[PDB]
């Protein structure tokens, strides 16, 4: 029983984007713009079920080109949602339809919510080489895209999940990085090194689901759930990290993550969302982290044995960047490093006598090595089993004073807000019922004001806009009970109802006593 | 190597119909599409129509009143156009480009043919002379049916100072062009210049003597 | 269907400018543009695709930009080998269409023209018709203005022209005009003249010849 903003699209919603005063949501077959303030739909924008045709390429006019009776209409599901704003601000929206291609939306001055007047379709076919396709960006399978404006030039991290089927004609890159051209009208590999595929052979055997991407200390990482070996039928958690010059794939390293509750040691192996950000003062004294670090936040779970598919058991872990960087470049030895099994052969001329060069961490050769770690980098669980018995599915992170506050949102579709601290109950203190419907880990946070903001959380075909402070109030019903709220959500009675005193708008506020009734 | 070689050029009468074939080889046929394009003299560039020798689609000009049939032999490889109900507006030269599938980007091309629509004849070619510090003297070859005709000099031991004039069509349907050079006027009595007129069509290979005139 | 409008339909320019030809699109067609070089007695050139993708082979001068409706064409330093009838096409939709096309000229000095004449030749004259013919050889530009004249008489709709290419070497031009006349007509006038009007004469140049003389 909650009145909160919010918005229904009548599709699902895939990935959302907030910039300018305005939420850009990337539905299945649309792109809606709303009103921050209100969550009130102002702009529409028909990517809808659209006809498919090996003859017809983007942006053309395909029932002149083609014979399109009998077709059956695909639908086009959001992938990647990105805003640029080095050149004229615009909106890239890549679908799951038409080979994966991307389009823009270009915005106006006078009106910043205009996304069907000027759209171009990012898109430039290969006479010269049939079989390369550089603005075949998205898998449909599942992606993750991470742009950045670098040198002068807008640059796409794009990971790729791959089936089998779509090697043999219309094949994508497991990890590649594009270059927008100065045109504006087509992506470009600059080298033979710009992409990382699996070997033809394990596109079946070795399936690799992208989770999440980040840019940390001139650094790209990318978070993914891959098979532990490729012999074997286990599922674990990697992070990716690698450089970027001139557009490039250098120092590509992968290295395993384990999330343990030592309550012999369970190990949570498949990450379901993460969320980078800085530390509380508590939790950075906690975790020999500085105020102005940045720490990886991820919920983990239990995979079914012998699969990737989590059971309702969940786990958190809090991954300091810099332990990160310093674990990749002190732990290297004769013996924990590895040759990338699945890029190369497990039998390559590579992966037998060529070592990672001592003079480097980040050095661009003409002969790039990537790698891949044997010992993992553990953790233990920030909340030590509270939620070994749930599926949570979104994470977010926010201050409040010297404590470190986390959103999480669960299978079951509950939100909860929970103060992160290793010494200390991690009982939350928010707690209910957003939606029937899972919680995505697709979030936003936005600060506003004096550390009084708001986090937009997507279940199903909604999205909600959830404060950040103030929610603990609001499930008390009584002013000796409102008077028994932990200190820092800052209740008071306020006549009737149970707020903080920024939302007691006219008559008394109290905090200090109560009269009960006898 | 990478080459569509066309069919050689034709000459048909109004009413009639004309068929160009196309064969194509260096890569594979299917995985690529043939379109047709016609240029008429002193016009520019027209599309004619597209076929997919993968899916058979074909798709026509309204332009061309329907007339136009294009069809596609896979196993060997080569691509045919045919223009029904033939006008004298159709007198052009007919390209045949290839593209990749839907693309329309044409980048290999056939060296296109000569298609001649008149209700004339095959007529040999008449050449009459034209007798002269400078002098200048040439050829009229007047009144010849098809194009083209080609016009040496002095068995082509005389390049410099010449220049052979595009054909123009007269109000009777024969072509006439004039090709002329310019000698030194003191070489009019030690040299003769004589010009060798060849029309193939009609088999007509002539040599006329050009000297200045009695007086 | 969809009209291309290119601009200018023919310029010239001299060897090191930079010349640029623009194209109009009816309809908004994206990128799905190509620019063709078209030289006499071969195929045309695919240049550029996808409005502002060069192919291999073509030299760094040539550019392509533009996006939606307005298209550009560069070459930054011309080169001989440059000079031709260059094309903008469309791929964005059937009818196929292409553009009315751009000559490009090479620019050389005012050359004025050497003018010459040449009566029938009795054999033709023996067998009915007579034709006349006059030459302008030579020259440029083709601001070129023959008109006949018989007994100081003005002609009309018997005059055909025809104008060769511009030579590789000087840069010129040559124009040969055919006076086509019956011999029962040709037989009643004694003076026959050609008037040539030229940017690189300073009065208009005649050329005559009496009948008989
Ligand atoms: C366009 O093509 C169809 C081909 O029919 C089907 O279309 C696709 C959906 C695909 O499933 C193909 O494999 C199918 O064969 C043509 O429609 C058929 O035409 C034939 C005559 O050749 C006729 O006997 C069938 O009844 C038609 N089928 C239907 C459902 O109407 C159609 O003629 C083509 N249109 C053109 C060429 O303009
Ligand atoms: C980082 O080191 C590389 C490699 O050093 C070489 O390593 C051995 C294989 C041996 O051959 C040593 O003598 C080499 O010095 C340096 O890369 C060289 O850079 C120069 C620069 O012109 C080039 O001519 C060499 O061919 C390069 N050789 C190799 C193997 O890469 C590099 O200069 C060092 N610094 C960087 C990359 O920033
Ligand atoms: C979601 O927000 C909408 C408003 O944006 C809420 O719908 C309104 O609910 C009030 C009562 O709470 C009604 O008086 C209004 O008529 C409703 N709006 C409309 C347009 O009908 C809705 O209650 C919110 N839902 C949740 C779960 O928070
Ligand atoms: C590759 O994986 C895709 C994803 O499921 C499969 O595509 C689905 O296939 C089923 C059965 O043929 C269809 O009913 C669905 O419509 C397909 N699309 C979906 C579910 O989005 C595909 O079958 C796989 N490859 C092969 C060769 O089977
Ligand atoms: C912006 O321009 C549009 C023109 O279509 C106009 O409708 C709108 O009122 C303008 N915005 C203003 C005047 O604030």
């Amino acid at each position: 029983k909650y009145q909160l903003p919010n918005f229904t699209a009548e599709t699902p919603i895939q990935n959302v984007i907030l910039h300018e005063h305005h939420i850009f949501l990337g539905a299945t077959n649309y792109i809606y713009v709303l009103n921050e303030e209100d969550l009130q739909k102002v702009a529409e924008y028909k990517t809808g079920p659209v006809l498919e045709h090996p003859d017809c390429f983007p942006c053309q006019d395909c029932s002149s080109k083609a014979n399109l009776s009998g077709g059956v209409w695909k639908d086009n599901i959001n992938m990647a949602l990105v805003v640029d704003t080095y050149y004229d601000d615009q909106l890239i929206s890549c679908g799951s339809v038409n080979r994966g291609t991307c389009q823009r939306h270009v915005f106006p001055h006078n009106h910043t919510a205009d996304i069907q007047s000027e759209v171009h379709c990012i898109f430039s076919p290969q006479i010269e080489e049939p079989s390369q396709c550089p603005d075949c960006v998205v898998s449909a399978l599942g992606a993750k895209v991470l742009s950045s404006v670098k040198d002068r030039f807008i640059n796409f991290f794009v990971g790729n999940t791959i089936n089998s089927s779509y090697f043999p004609d219309h094949p994508l890159h497991s990890i590649s990085v594009r270059r927008l051209k100065e045109t504006k009208d087509g992506f470009m590999f600059l080298t033979d090194q710009s992409y990382i595929d699996v070997l033809p052979e394990f596109r079946d055997s070795y399936p690799i689901k992208y989770v999440h991407a980040f840019e940390s200390n001139n650094f790209i990482y990318f978070l993914t759930v891959q098979r532990e070996t490729l012999d074997a039928q286990t599922f674990h958690t990697r992070i990716i990290r690698f450089c970027s010059i001139n557009s490039g794939l250098h120092s590509y390293m992968e290295m395993p993550l384990e999330c343990i509750l030592t309550e012999k040691k369970e190990v949570f192996n498949i990450l379901q969302a993460a969320y980078v950000s800085k530390p509380g003062a508590q939790l950075a004294r906690q975790i020999g982290a500085s105020l102005n670090d940045d720490i990886l936040f991820g919920v983990f779970a239990q995979s079914k044995p012998d699969s990737a598919e989590p059971m309702d058991r969940s786990a958190m872990c809090a991954f300091p960047i810099k332990y990160v960087n310093d674990f990749f470049n002190k732990i290297v030895n004769k013996n924990n490093v590895r040759c990338l099994q699945h890029f190369y052969g497990p039998n390559h001329e590579h992966c037998f006598n060529r070592t990672l060069l001592r003079n480097s961490g980040c050095e661009a050769r003409r002969d790039e090595y990537r790698t891949e770690f044997t010992t993992a980098l553990q953790r233990v669980d920030l909340f030590m089993g509270q939620f070994s018995e749930v599926l949570l599915t979104s994470i977010s992170t926010f201050i409040k004073g010297d404590l470190t506050i986390a959103n999480l949102g669960t299978s079951e579709g509950r939100f909860m807000q929970v103060v992160v601290s290793r010494s200390g109950p991690s009982t939350p203190h928010v707690n209910f019922l957003l939606d029937s419907h899972p919680v995505s880990p697709e979030v936003i946070v936005e600060h506003t004001l004096n550390q009084n903001g708001y986090t937009l959380v997507i279940t199903g075909k909604k999205i909600t806009k959830i404060p950040l402070n103030g929610l603990g109030c609001r499930h008390f019903q009584s002013c000796s009970q409102c008077l028994s709220a932990p200190p820092f959500v800052q209740c008071g009675w306020c006549h009737d109802k149970c707020v903080r005193s920024e939302e007691c708008l006219s008559g008394t506020w109290t905090q200090q006593i109560c009269l009960p009734a006898h | 190597q990478v080459q569509l070689v066309q069919s050689g050029a034709e000459v048909k009468k109004p009413g009639a119909s004309v068929k160009v074939s196309c064969e194509t080889s260096g890569y594979t046929f299917t995985s690529y599409g043939i379109s047709w394009v016609r240029q008429a003299p002193g016009h520019g560039l027209e599309w004619m129509g597209w076929i997919s020798a993968y899916n058979g689609y074909t798709n026509y000009a309204q332009k061309l009143q329907g007339r136009v049939t294009m069809t596609t032999d896979t196993s060997t490889s080569t691509a045919y156009m045919e223009l029904r109900s033939l006008r004298s507006d159709d007198t052009a030269v007919y390209y045949c480009a290839r593209d990749l599938r839907g693309t329309n980007y044409f980048d290999y091309w056939g060296q296109g043919t000569l298609v001649t629509v008149s209700s004339a004849s095959t007529k040999g070619p008449s050449v009459f002379p034209l007798a002269p510090g400078t002098a200048a003297l040439g050829c009229l070859v007047k009144d010849y049916f098809p194009e083209p005709v080609t016009v040496s000099w002095n068995s082509g031991a005389l390049t410099s100072g010449v220049h052979t004039f595009p054909a123009v069509l007269q109000s009777s349907g024969l072509y006439s062009l004039s090709s002329v050079v310019t000698v030194p006027s003191s070489s009019l009595g030690t040299q003769t210049y004589i010009c060798n007129v060849n029309h193939k069509p009609s088999n007509t290979k002539v040599d006329k003597r050009v000297e200045p005139k009695s007086c | 269907d969809i009209q291309m409008t290119q601009s200018p339909s023919s310029v010239s320019a001299s060897v090191g400018d930079r010349v640029t030809i623009t194209c109009r699109a009816s309809q908004g067609i994206s990128n799905w543009l190509a620019w063709f070089q078209h030289k006499p007695g071969k195929a045309p050139k695919l240049l550029i695709y996808a409005a502002s993708s060069l192919l291999s082979g073509v030299p760094s001068r040539f550019s392509g930009s533009g996006s939606g409706t307005d298209f550009t064409l560069t070459i930054s330093s011309l080169q001989p080998e440059d000079f031709a009838t260059y094309y903008c096409q469309q791929a964005n939709s059937f009818p196929i269409t292409f553009g009315q096309g751009t000559r490009l000229e090479i620019k050389r000095t005012v050359a004025a023209p050497s003018v010459f004449i040449f009566p029938p030749s009795d054999e033709q004259l023996k067998s009915g018709t007579a034709s006349v013919v006059c030459l302008l050889n030579n020259f440029y530009p083709r601001e070129a203005k023959v008109q006949w004249k018989v007994d100081n008489a003005l002609q009309s709709g018997n005059s055909q022209e025809s104008v060769t290419e511009q030579d590789s070497k000087d840069s010129t031009y040559s124009l040969s005009s055919t006076l086509t006349l019956s011999k029962a007509d040709y037989e009643k006038h004694k003076v026959y003249a050609c008037e040539v009007t030229h940017q690189g004469l300073s009065s208009p140049v005649t050329k005559s010849f009496n009948r008989g003389e």
